[PDB]
């Protein structure tokens, strides 16, 4: 007649909210959506760079922080200044970049339906999995031989980034070379 | 071809080698049998091609 | 001493002509199986091209400035070298993977990894 | 003043930095060391913290089977092997406890 | 004036180090990596400075067959 | 995933059974004949359940509605509080214990 | 129950069921980490062939370690039990001297090289037990047993001596 | 799920976009984002440590290509003084 | 745990963010003294005794002080800058170790994490500078942005070289590594580089074209007027605090030390504090012994001799680590 | 509520209140085309330069957490990652894309 | 000769150091029971306080009984969470 399952709230070592996920991907739509709607590109690159924010803030929440701290490095960083340095120099009128949005509505409604329809039925379990009474749970338990010395993530990426798939990192330093040089040629005198 | 052979064997060894569970990974010993028995073949097809038509000339 | 496991990790196997010897020699062993004939090869490969550039150069004048032709010329031979030197070192490693005509090296491995067994050395080294 | 002649000041930087490499392969070869020491204590515990955590999971596998066959009537197969898959969901009660 | 090194390379060198000194040094400093490689592994094993067996990073399953062990068995208990 | 190296460090979760579809297939399917991959398909179905868990989701929640619905028609006179709980297995409460255990 | 590291747990879930009577009782260990710490060596001394016919057994045993290996399972636990019964017995102040430096030492070892000394010279002459580490450089002193540790927040008495066996 | 939502954003801004190539950029960008999201999320839920690779890399390639994109803008509008097409 | 976990880190959030803007208060009134001093003159000796209500007293005239912002341009836009550069250089006090783990938040990434805040901070100066709505100003706070961008790749490719030794991104981890020694001996040029990006980082003289008004178009931060000027004087000071912090961190030891729980902490924190007093007085030194350096110069300077050094030891430092088997072991040791 | 959560809300509540003070008590009154300009290709380079350079840096902060095992082998393909993105550098000082002089 | 109240602003700053170091210490000592704590926790300790949980009741609690007590086997924690896996 025992209740065999028991369940109860975590005292210490407790986690993190969900609810701070769901903050964040109203935040990351909000400022994606004040990208395209904005009138003055330089205040696009603003929102822009509040996207890389909430998104990187998400990785960190969820477990990813070299991943998450990369973003804030190198897109807000590096990439985004790079941006907001060339707009910020160029002549620009607002007036010139301006469409009617409203011509583009009805094509915006059926592309959202078209494009989603599809690309949501594509998505695996584990990503649909809390999004849209009997809600299910995950659970975990702990191993000993696993933990024996873990790496963090950074660690274990630099475990196999050099010698396993060391061929990945040639060919990106290939294109970074030839970004470098190719930018230089295009843009200064000789 | 409707059977793929694998490009890379190799992935067979594949594997992190650190924080490993006991009785994680499973057993290669067939695998490896069936690779064992794929050299001897190819080695032997040869060994009687330049030494069985090579006595004619 | 036996292993008793000779065969130890799921290799590719590729259809060639000739017996397959190491599908991943040491780069000392490509060197030292080398023929003659492969120095030769390489060296008249490094240097065509320095030669086809001077060639170039007397048949069709680049009409380059005072010191510009010494400068290509550098870095011609430096290509040449590199280029010479990997057709050189296919040329060898060819012969270990079975591609290529390979009886003097079937032997000579033969000799070489019999007589390391015999020492108790491991076949490949440490 | 020979307090700003180059000469001297690279000779003490020199052996400033010559000290302190030679310290570092002193420290570095320890802590190496301490670490091997870290692993093996860790290592002799793992087969008894191991079979304790192996036998919570048989346990409670066998209480999940258990449970499913008296709720259900039957058991659901998720795997076609017969290997142990530790859970990913749980079936949980409706409310935790209460206080 | 301004030497050019494949006409004179101690020369060069010489300027380089006077005149050029970041870019000179910066080239030295990198290059005695490959040369530090290829020189100290020898003299340590001639001194005999022999390296470290590497840590345990996974449990270290012995190889061959289980011993067959008796002891602490059931009947061990209480 | 398939890679066989997880975010620890160590070994993907999944792996185990990407190297048993693979070794399924290598062993079984062949040129001579190739309906042997069809032993495969228990494998594969495997290896995309480690993957993603739909299975075991819909069994989940299956049994967790006819656990909920019978745990609902019981009555709990006297359900073990938390705070007895979290006294479960302790040194010097042993009457927690045995409470929460209904012994 | 994963491996996964959770981020977001709020709850816990226990399960009151109890084994079956088919699968025979072992008491558990009831030695929380900083003395089985301090007594690990000597677990590693006379336990060495059960932890290693355990992990054996579980790697003959791929995907189903857990079931099918659980009466050399219960042999681990009985083993580590009976040092961790003899060292209550014969050195119960120079364990307890051992581990509670340790649980204010970060756990590290190399904090607590007095009261390890002490405690390796007491287990050895009661239970001829070796404190043991494979492959260490021979070059070098062991250091576990080195006078002096670079990396100890209290420098070490020069009095306290590093116990080495049979000196 | 977000990286879908995300996607469709910058999907959007070639149909909501007449006249402002900046923001042509800008979506390819998000676009970029949306998708490493995808891939950063998933590789966590299948517990690969080569997903996250996946993303470093696209990551790098990603910041190239902004690169060479800023600079081949900037080797028109030397020409040009406009970012604006008359349309 | 054996009180309530929030009460915990309140008291541990306290106990770094006000002691730390104490500090950050009187690193001005002591920079002012000491340049007074070298200069034979006193500074503040009569706002409060001695002078240490000096920074008090600039700080509540600076707030009653009337704005003016731009010409109505935006608002939001003319605050969100000064906001964002305060707050995240005011962030990287979160992972400083007073002690061993002795941090508010003691992170296996910690040192990614203070590049990650310190690339926000210069944002607000970019952005600053584009809502002023002046061609001129913009100009000079563009070319700050354009000096703090290039001595942050300094600063990275002088930590990378401390992570090759330590192994760990982690600050307490890099610490008691350096009971071996302090990186200062093996690693010495790597910290003067370091020391010198950190004073080109904070666009601190002499790199401070940013405060420059003898220069003819520089000079932006001179422009900054009562509540804003607050804002980034604060971001300034608190952030030469964090360099001097993390300098004597990475490479001076940390906390070390050259049985009560409250004694050792305290000599622990004490020993930090003289170390980075020590860089502070640096600081305030260099600022009053040489000339300004013009933007083409330090530029030159990064690019042409700074950054070519660091990566040829980027090259040296990890061929003599693999070459005497000092590789460390990046397993959670220390 | 952890320490890092509650260290940037009071960092944020810090920047309010300084806010607050000066939206409050300090005095207020309203006091209240352009030319183009060409700009300086250098602004874009540094940038260029700085986020080629900034890519090529994170990419080996993983081979410095991890080079007890990496060992030999890692320390090759990192050296020649590293000989790769000194070239392109070699390229940016050679062509004194940085106006030196 | 040697001016002192040059110094003063420095021993000031040095000073909230030595309060923050002192601070911090004392209130994780008492945190964690009158204990000094612990840093650079990887999963292996995180697991290991865990455990002296379920024998003691406190994360930071310590006992060398070889016999564990009795429902030990029944209060190993398995962790509950609802979204991110
Ligand atoms: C380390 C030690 C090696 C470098 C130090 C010695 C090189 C001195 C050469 C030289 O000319 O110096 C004077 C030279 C300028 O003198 P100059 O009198 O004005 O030259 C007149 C003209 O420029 C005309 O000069 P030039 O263009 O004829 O010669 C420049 C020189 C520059 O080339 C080198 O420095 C070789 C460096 C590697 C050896 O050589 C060449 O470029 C021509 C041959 C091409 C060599 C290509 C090597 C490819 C290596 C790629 C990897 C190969 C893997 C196998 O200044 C330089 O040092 C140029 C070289 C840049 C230095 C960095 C080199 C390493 C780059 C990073 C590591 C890459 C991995
Ligand atoms: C290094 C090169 C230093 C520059 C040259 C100094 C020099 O030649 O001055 C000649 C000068 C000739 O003597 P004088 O000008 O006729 O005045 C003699 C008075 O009777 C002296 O009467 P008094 O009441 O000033 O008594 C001095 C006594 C009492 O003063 C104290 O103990 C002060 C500490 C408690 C507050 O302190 C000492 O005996 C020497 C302790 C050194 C304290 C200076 C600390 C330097 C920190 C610099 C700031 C950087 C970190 C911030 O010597 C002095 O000024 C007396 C102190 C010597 C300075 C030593 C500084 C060494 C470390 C420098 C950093
Ligand atoms: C948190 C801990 C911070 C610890 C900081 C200690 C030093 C800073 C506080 C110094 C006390 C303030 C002060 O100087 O009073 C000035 C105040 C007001 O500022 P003041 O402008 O009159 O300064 C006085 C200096 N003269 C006279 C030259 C102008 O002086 C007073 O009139 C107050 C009445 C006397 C108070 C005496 C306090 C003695 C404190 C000794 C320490
Ligand atoms: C601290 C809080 C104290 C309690 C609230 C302040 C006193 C009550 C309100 C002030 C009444 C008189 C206001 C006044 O004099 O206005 C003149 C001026 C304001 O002039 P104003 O009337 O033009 O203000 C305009 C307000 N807006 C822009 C919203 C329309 O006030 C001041 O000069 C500030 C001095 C008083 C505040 C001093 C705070 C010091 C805190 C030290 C700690
Ligand atoms: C809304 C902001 C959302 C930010 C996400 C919160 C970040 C976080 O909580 O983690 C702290 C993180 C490293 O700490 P970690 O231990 O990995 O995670 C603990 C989570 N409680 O540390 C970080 O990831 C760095 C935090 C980034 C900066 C956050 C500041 C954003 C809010 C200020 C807005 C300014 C206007
Ligand atoms: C400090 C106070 C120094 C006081 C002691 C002193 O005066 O030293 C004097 C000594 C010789 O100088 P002297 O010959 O007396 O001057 C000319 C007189 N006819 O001067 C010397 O030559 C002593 C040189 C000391 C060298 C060791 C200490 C410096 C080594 C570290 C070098 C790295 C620093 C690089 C920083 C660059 C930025
Ligand atoms: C950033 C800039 C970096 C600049 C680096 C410049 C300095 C590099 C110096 C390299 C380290 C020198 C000292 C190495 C060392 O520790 O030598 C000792 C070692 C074995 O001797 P050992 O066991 O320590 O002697 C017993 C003492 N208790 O014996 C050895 O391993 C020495 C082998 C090489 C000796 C010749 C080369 C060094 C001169
Ligand atoms: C960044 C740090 C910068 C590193 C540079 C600091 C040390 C440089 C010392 C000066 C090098 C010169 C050594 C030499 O042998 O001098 C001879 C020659 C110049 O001849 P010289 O007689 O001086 O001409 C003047 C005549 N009145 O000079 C030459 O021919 C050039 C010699 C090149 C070999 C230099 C070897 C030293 C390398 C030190 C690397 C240090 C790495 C750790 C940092
Ligand atoms: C903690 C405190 C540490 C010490 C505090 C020092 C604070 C100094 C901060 C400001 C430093 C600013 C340097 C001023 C010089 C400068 O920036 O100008 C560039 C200068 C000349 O440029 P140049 O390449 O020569 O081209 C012109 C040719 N006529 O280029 C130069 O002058 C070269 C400067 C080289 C600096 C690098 C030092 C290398 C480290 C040497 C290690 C010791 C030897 C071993
Ligand atoms: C022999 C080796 C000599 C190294 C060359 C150093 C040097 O001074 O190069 C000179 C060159 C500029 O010389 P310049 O006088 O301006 O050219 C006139 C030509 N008519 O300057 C250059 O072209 C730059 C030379 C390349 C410098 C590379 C810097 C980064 C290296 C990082 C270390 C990794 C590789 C070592």
């Amino acid at each position: 007649s025992q209740i065999s399952l028991l369940l109860l709230k975590e005292i210490y070592t407790n986690g993190s909210t969900h609810i701070m996920l769901d903050i964040l991907s109203v935040l990351a739509v909000i400022s994606g959506i004040c990208v395209i709607i904005s009138k003055n590109p330089i205040v696009s690159v603003l929102h822009l760079i509040g996207l890389f924010a909430y998104v990187s803030f998400y990785l960190i929440l969820i477990g990813l922080n070299f991943v998450g701290l990369s973003y804030l490095i190198v897109y807000i960083g590096a990439v985004s200044i790079l941006f907001l340095f060339i707009l910020m120099l160029i002549n620009i009128r607002t007036s010139e970049l301006q469409s009617n949005t409203s011509n583009s509505i009805p094509l915006t409604i059926l592309v959202g339906i078209i494009i989603s329809s599809f690309l949501f039925k594509m998505l695996p379990y584990g990503v649909i999995i809390s999004n849209q009474k009997n809600d299910l749970f995950f659970i975990t338990s702990k191993i000993w031989d696993g933990a024996l010395a873990e790496n963090n993530h950074i660690s274990s990426i630099g475990n196999i980034m050099y010698t396993n798939y060391n061929v990945w990192l040639i060919l990106a330093s290939f294109i970074l070379l030839l970004a470098m040089v190719g930018a230089i040629v295009i843009t200064i005198k000789p | 071809s409707r059977h793929i052979e694998l490009k890379y064997p190799e992935v067979f060894s594949h594997g992190s080698p650190f924080n490993v569970p006991a009785g994680f990974y499973p057993n290669l010993d067939h695998v490896i049998e069936h690779y064992r028995k794929q050299h001897l073949e190819e080695e032997e097809r040869k060994a009687k091609k330049l030494a069985a038509a090579a006595a004619a000339a | 001493n036996t292993p008793t496991q000779t065969y130890q990790f799921p290799s590719k196997t590729v259809k060639t002509d000739y017996p397959l010897i190491d599908n991943d020699p040491h780069f000392t062993r490509v060197i030292r199986y080398a023929r003659p004939s492969d120095y030769a090869h390489g060296l008249a490969a490094a240097a065509a091209g320095p030669a086809a550039l001077w060639l170039m150069e007397r048949i069709s004048p680049s009409q380059v400035g005072r010191g510009g032709f010494a400068k290509a010329m550098r870095l011609a031979g430096f290509i040449g070298l590199a280029g010479g030197f990997l057709y050189f070192y296919q040329r060898s490693i060819l012969r270990f993977y079975g591609m290529s005509e390979n009886a003097r090296e079937v032997e000579m491995d033969m000799r070489e990894m019999t007589d390391r067994v015999k020492a108790g050395l491991p076949l490949y080294g440490e | 003043r020979g307090l700003f002649r180059p000469r001297p000041l690279l000779a003490g930087a020199a052996v400033l930095m010559l000290y302190g490499w030679y310290k570092l392969v002193k420290g570095i070869r320890e802590q190496n060391e301490l670490a091997r020491e870290k692993m093996w204590a860790r290592i002799h515990l793992i087969p008894l913290l191991q079979a304790e955590e192996d036998r919570d999971h048989v346990r409670r596998y066998l209480a999940d089977q258990a449970r499913e066959k008296g709720l259900l009537g039957e058991n659901i197969k998720v795997y076609n092997s017969d290997r142990y898959v530790r859970p990913t969901f749980a079936v949980t009660p409706s409310k935790p406890a209460q206080e | 004036t301004t030497p050019r090194f494949w006409s004179t390379p101690l020369k060069y060198c010489r300027w380089a180090a006077r005149e050029r000194p970041a870019l000179f040094f910066s080239v030295v400093i990198g290059a005695l990596g490959p040369v530090t490689l290829a020189t100290v592994p020898p003299l340590r094993r001639l001194i005999g400075d022999v390296d470290a067996a590497p840590i345990p990073l996974t449990y270290p399953i012995p190889p061959g067959p289980r011993k067959q062990l008796k002891g602490y068995d059931d009947d061990t208990e209480d | 995933m398939a890679s066989g190296y997880g975010l620890n460090g160590g070994p993907s979760r999944c792996f185990p059974f990407w190297q048993e579809l693979l070794a399924c297939y290598v062993t079984n399917s062949s040129e001579d004949n190739p309906d042997g991959k069809n032993k495969c398909i228990p494998v594969m179905e495997d290896y995309y359940e480690c993957l993603h868990h739909r299975k075991e989701a819909a069994r989940v929640r299956a049994l967790q509605a006819a656990y909920r619905e019978a745990e609902a028609k019981k009555l709990q006179e006297n359900p073990p509080t938390a705070g007895q709980i979290r006294n479960l297995g302790l040194l010097n409460k042993e009457e927690d214990t045995k409470k929460v255990h209904c012994a | 129950m994963a491996t996964r590291k959770p981020a977001f747990n709020q709850h816990v879930l226990l399960d009151t069921t109890p084994l079956p009577d088919s699968i025979p009782k072992v008491k558990e260990i009831g030695a929380s980490s900083a003395p089985l710490l301090s007594a690990s060596f000597f677990i590693g001394a006379r336990c060495k062939d059960y932890n290693d016919d355990y992990m054996q057994c579980k790697n003959e045993n791929p995907g189903r370690g857990e079931f099918e290996c659980l009466k050399e399972g219960r042999r681990v636990t009985r083993c580590a039990r009976s040092v961790l019964k003899d060292i209550n017995t014969h050195c119960l102040e120079q364990f307890r001297a051992h581990w509670q430096c340790l649980d204010n030492n970060n756990q590290q070892l190399w904090q607590c090289r007095p009261a390890e000394w002490k405690l390796n010279k007491c287990v050895y002459e009661n239970l001829k037990l070796e404190k043991v580490i494979p492959d260490q450089p021979k070059n070098s002193t062991p250091v576990h047993l080195r006078q002096r540790q670079i990396f100890a927040h209290h420098a070490i008495p020069p009095w306290e001596r590093p116990f080495i066996p049979g000196q | 799920n977000i990286t879908l939502i995300l996607f469709l954003i910058g999907i959007l801004g070639f149909v909501l976009n007449r006249k402002n190539i900046i923001l042509m950029l800008i979506s390819i960008e998000i676009m970029l984002l949306s998708i490493t999201f995808l891939i950063l999320l998933s590789s966590l839920n299948m517990d690969d440590i080569i997903g996250q690779t996946y993303a470093i890399y696209i990551i790098v390639v990603a910041g190239a290509e902004s690169a060479i994109g800023l600079g081949i803008l900037v080797a028109f509008y030397r020409l040009r003084g406009s970012i604006a097409i008359e349309y | 745990m054996s009180y309530s976990q929030t009460i915990n880190s309140l008291v541990e959030v306290v106990l770094v963010l006000v002691p730390s803007l104490v500090g950050i208060a009187y690193v001005t009134v002591g920079e002012r003294k000491t340049m007074g001093s070298m200069q034979r003159r006193l500074g503040p000796n009569a706002v409060g005794i001695y002078g240490l209500l000096q920074a008090f007293a600039d700080a509540l005239k600076l707030l009653l002080k009337e704005y003016v912002g731009p010409t109505q341009a935006n608002l939001v836009l003319f605050f969100l800058g000064p906001v964002i550069t305060l707050i995240f250089s005011l962030l990287g006090y979160a992972v400083i170790p007073y002690g061993p783990g002795l941090a508010v938040n003691d992170l296996s990434t910690g040192i990614l994490y203070m590049l990650a805040v310190s690339s926000l901070a210069t944002y607000g100066i970019l952005l600053a500078g584009w809502s002023a709505n002046s061609k001129y100003a913009f100009l000079g706070s563009l070319r700050s942005t354009a000096q703090l961008i290039s001595y942050e790749l300094v600063l990275s490719s002088s930590i990378l070289l401390v992570i090759m030794l330590s192994g760990s991104l982690s600050l307490t981890v890099i610490v008691e590594s350096q009971r071996a020694i302090w990186y200062i001996l093996p690693l010495l040029p790597v910290f003067i580089i370091f020391f010198i990006g950190s004073v080109a980082e904070t666009n601190r003289a002499p790199f401070d074209l940013a405060e420059a008004e003898s220069e003819l178009v520089s000079g932006f931060m001179t422009e900054h007027a009562a509540v804003i000027f607050v804002f980034f004087f604060l971001a300034e000071y608190g952030s030469i605090v964090l360099m001097c912090i993390l300098t004597s961190i990475l490479f001076l030891g940390g906390y070390l030390l050259i049985n009560a729980p409250t004694v050792e902490g305290s000599f622990y924190g004490l020993s930090l504090g003289v170390k980075t007093s020590i860089l502070i007085f640096v600081f305030i030194w260099t600022r009053a012994s040489f000339p300004r350096i013009r933007f083409d110069q330090l530029m030159s300077f990064c690019w042409t001799v700074l950054l070519p050094i660091l990566f040829a030891l980027i090259v040296l430092v990890p061929c003599i680590l693999y070459s005497f088997n000092i590789f460390p072991v990046n397993i959670s040791l220390l | 509520m952890s320490a890092m959560s509650i260290y940037i809300i009071f960092v944020s509540i810090i920047a309010i209140l300084f806010l607050a003070i000066d939206l409050i008590f300090a005095p207020h009154n309203p006091y209240k085309s352009q030319s183009r300009s060409p700009f300086n290709i250098s602004f874009f380079i540094y940038g260029l330069v700085f986020l080629l350079l900034d890519l090529e840096i994170l990419l080996l902060y993983p081979f410095a957490v991890s080079e007890y095992v990496n060992s030999a082998y890692g320390l090759a393909a990192a050296l020649i990652f590293i000989g790769i993105i000194t070239i392109g550098f070699v390229y940016e000082l050679g062509h004194d894309a940085l106006k030196v002089h | 000769p040697v001016p002192f109240e040059t110094l003063i602003p420095y021993g000031i700053i040095i000073a909230m150091f030595g309060v923050t170091g002192a601070g911090m210490a004392k209130v994780r000592h008492m945190f964690n029971g009158d204990k000094r704590h612990r840093w650079s926790v990887d999963q292996w300790d995180k697991q290991q306080m865990e455990r002296d949980r379920r024998l003691t009741g406190h994360l930071r609690g310590q006992t060398d009984n070889p016999i564990a007590p009795p429902g030990f086997e029944f209060n190993n924690p398995w962790k509950v969470x609802x979204x991110x896996x």
